[PDB]
DNA sequence: GCATGCGTTCTAATTAGAACGCATG
DNA sequence: GCATGCGTTCTAATTAGAACGCATG
């Protein structure tokens, strides 16, 4: 959904739930998170197989849910789709009830770890095509992610598909977080 | 205040056991939307129910809007393919690969069909799969459906072994299973004239013919005119509880019909599970 | 002056059409002795008539004493194989070699079963074969049966061409053939749900599949869901006038069932021929 | 199929019906027919395809019906079974009715022109095994009460090749105890 | 004129029948 | 418990489908 901007004085510190990957030290850099709170507003968890709704409900409320694949490599024990389906599972636990519509956002990013069949189920489950964020500069290093998100932030797959053969990039995810300054406190 | 006919979404419909059981219970069926991929299963449902079933093809192409327009639904049922979940196959690509991941399509559409919270409307659903799966798969499935399964073996009400897991929220799923007056509990009770059953109960019938000859001995289950024989398609229909000749369709032979029947539900088990629905919907 | 049930000798019985027609007419059948060698034909007659038919195997092993012991007979019927009598086969062997000479076995047993002179008791018989034979064979057959044949084409009472010769002494064999209320005269009348017939009548059905698609064009006779299709076993049973699923026996598939149906009699033609027998024998 | 002997004074000239082969000049040698009257007691016919019962009945009563295959060294005009079935056809026309039992006999002979399963059709239709009377041989089916070689011998005898009337006639004699003897 | 058909015979498809398998219960 | 089973793969056949055919009319 579209959410109206907050007046600056009513903005609050985000409560976020980040699965598989931790964006804690990242998100502090943009001031969404504050280094004073020992009980951080970020909850991180990696083995989510035995997480129940009642776990998510008392670890929250949350305003942002973030999930990500392991980086390209890592010797992944789990099938790459597993990170998708589990992220989709909890995200439903964390959504606000219909009768309490608050600003609420979610992001999922993949490290080129998902095949084409997995990406087509990724976009059926998250109800949108991904957007391809590339890394390349004056030395022309090669690195990429694709993101699914309801955040208003938002190339050839020849290049991507042969890139993958030869081998976490926060650099590319971080810029999509800053349209959330219009909803939560800044620094 | 009155009751209206039931509106059903049936994923992986197979040979329309869901519809058959409902019509056999006297429940008025207002809409039956079935997603199914195999052409000869579809022919069976089409011909045997004269076009009452609305077929919509691949479950993975049903959209959130589809669920809005085809619905509302009162009952969402499904039984996903077990090629990659059963330990019967050495090659199992698990819950997350191959066809095992079609389960999540059921989980996905189930959520689309669920009423919103303001709606305290009646809503029932049920998901079935085999028992011969990994404990991790069984754990994750009921992580996603948020409930645990009942095990019901058709041997209590059928002439064959068939142990299955059923998740859902139907009334009384956990109650004891009792045979009814017209259940054919022994193999003899399902054979044609002039055929002798060697056993009273038969091992689990799968899609391949080696499931019909019994145990370590691999013995033919029937004697006719003194020589042993395998089971006939009408006798398979009878064991599973289908009407005789239910699969006598589309020029299918022994193999095709055993495939459809071997992956089917046991009609008397589904009848047991669906029977408490009579008090929530219209009846003829 | 009372009537008793009819006692029948049926040579080359096939799928027991003779018995089926008699039971459909309400005639009490006291004994039905059938000579037949094909195992799947025998399975059909056995299962579909619950053991009322006494099978006696190869016609050439029936003895004069057999006819004495199994009889007396009121009705002797038969239709011998036409592999060597038809023009449809290039390698005809004719009436005197191959299987064409099985006709004389019928001629032979007919004479054993006939009542002796002085016995004015009712005795009826009928022999059928195809029209596509040469005049020499047709002449010799009716030299041996001492009478000439009626030609009856099932196109008048069924959805298919099939012209056959009938010799015999039944009452009224030469009368005109009229359709009854429940004769399915057009191909559409015999198809399953959601299938379209392209023709109203189909060319003569043989045991081989190439007789199902019509004419020079060799066009599939049915349209289903927009695509062309051949006929189904149930649709063949309806064309020939058999009960639906009559041949759904012994795991037979499309080929097996078409073989049995393709060489069988058209039920409504036999009903027409057998109907005058109601006034000579006991009735249900 | 068995008849009491008749006294000699009441014996009468036999009436015979011989099909395919003619035994007329044959049978007169044994005095069954009297060489004299052209309208004999023996009726001969070869092409029986269009003969009806009414033909056989108006050809007058018969006491003996005889049929035989063509000789071996001969053109197979018709299938060898044809002579069998046709012989069986008219023999039934010629039999006396049940209510008129009169000595009545029949004979069928083959020139080794019939294969094995043809012979099994022969003996089920004529209700008896044949007797093989023998280098050359024939086998007869007959109800007249007159009636040592491997069929290996006979079957390889047959291949390398004239009706052998020589051999059939001696089985005809026991009919002298029913019909007149001409000297 | 020349269209049809109670089929036998080729080959190319489907199909049928056993081994193969180990967690789950 | 030490056997069981909503199956895939191999091969051995089963079977399917199209030319082939000419007298009966
Ligand atoms: N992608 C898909 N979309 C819809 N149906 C599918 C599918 N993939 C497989 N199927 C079907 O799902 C079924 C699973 S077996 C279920 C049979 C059914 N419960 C019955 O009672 O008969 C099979 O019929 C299979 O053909
Ligand atoms: N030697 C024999 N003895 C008895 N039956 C035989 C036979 N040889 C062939 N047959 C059978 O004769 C039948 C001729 S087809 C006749 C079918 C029958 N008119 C019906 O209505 O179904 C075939 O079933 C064939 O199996």
């Amino acid at each position: 959904h579209m959410f109206e901007t907050v007046p600056v004085w009513r903005r609050q510190p985000v409560r976020v739930l980040s699965l598989f990957e931790d964006i804690k030290k990242e998100l502090t850099s943009l001031g969404f998170l504050e280094s004073g709170s020992d009980p951080g507003q970020l909850k991180h968890v990696v083995d989510v197989t035995d997480t129940v709704r009642k776990d998510v409900e008392e670890w929250g409320p949350f305003d942002l849910v973030y999930g990500a694949t392991p980086p390209l490599g890592h010797t992944c024990d789990r099938p790459p789709s597993w990170y998708l389906f589990q992220f989709h599972r909890l995200l439903q636990y964390a959504r606000p009830k219909p009768g309490s519509p608050r600003p609420f956002f979610w992001m999922f990013v993949d490290n080129l770890v998902l095949n084409k069949e997995d990406l087509d189920v990724a976009s059926r489950f998250l109800e949108m095509e991904p957007v391809t964020i590339p890394d390349v500069h004056g030395g022309s290093l090669q690195n990429a992610v694709r993101v699914w998100s309801n955040i208003p932030a938002i190339v050839s797959e020849e290049e991507l598909s042969l890139l993958a053969q030869n081998k976490w990039p926060t650099k590319l995810v971080k810029n999509c977080f800053l349209p959330l300054r219009e909803y939560f406190k800044y620094f | 205040m009155r009751r209206r006919p039931i509106r059903v979404l049936s994923l992986f419909d197979g040979i329309a056991t869901g519809y058959l059981v409902l019509k056999e219970l006297g429940i008025k069926v207002g809409k039956y939307v079935a997603s199914e991929v195999c052409e000869e299963s579809i022919a069976v449902g089409t011909v045997k129910h004269e076009g009452n079933i609305k077929y919509v093809n691949d479950v993975r192409n049903i959209t959130k809007k589809n669920i809005e327009e085809w619905g509302p639904f009162d009952l969402v049922i499904g039984g996903s393919p077990c090629n990659d979940l059963s330990n019967v196959n050495p090659a199992r690509k698990g819950l997350y690969e191959g066809t095992g991941r079609l389960f999540f399509e059921f989980y996905h559409l189930l959520n689309y069909s669920r009423p919103k919270e303001g709606d305290d409307r009646p809503f029932f659903w049920m998901f079935e799969n085999v028992v011969a799966m990994k404990v991790g798969d069984k754990r994750d499935i009921s992580r996603f459906l948020e409930c645990n399964p009942v095990m019901i073996d058709a041997i209590k009400v059928s002439a064959a072994h068939r142990a299955r897991y059923f998740w859902g929220n139907l009334p009384g799923m956990n109650r004891p299973v009792i045979a009814s007056k017209n259940d054919k509990l022994e193999l003899q009770d399902c054979l044609e004239y002039n055929r002798i059953a060697k056993l009273k109960k038969v091992q689990t019938i799968t899609t391949k013919s080696n499931s019909i000859k019994q145990g370590k001995n691999q013995l033919f289950p029937v004697v006719m005119n003194g020589k042993e024989d395998v089971l006939w398609c009408t006798e398979l229909e009878r064991i599973f509880g289908f009407p005789v000749h239910y699969t006598d369709v589309s020029n299918m032979g022994r193999g095709a019909r055993q495939k459809l029947l071997g992956r089917s539900w046991s009609v008397p088990v589904i009848r047991h599970l669906f029977a408490p629905l009579k008090d929530y919907f219209a009846c003829e």
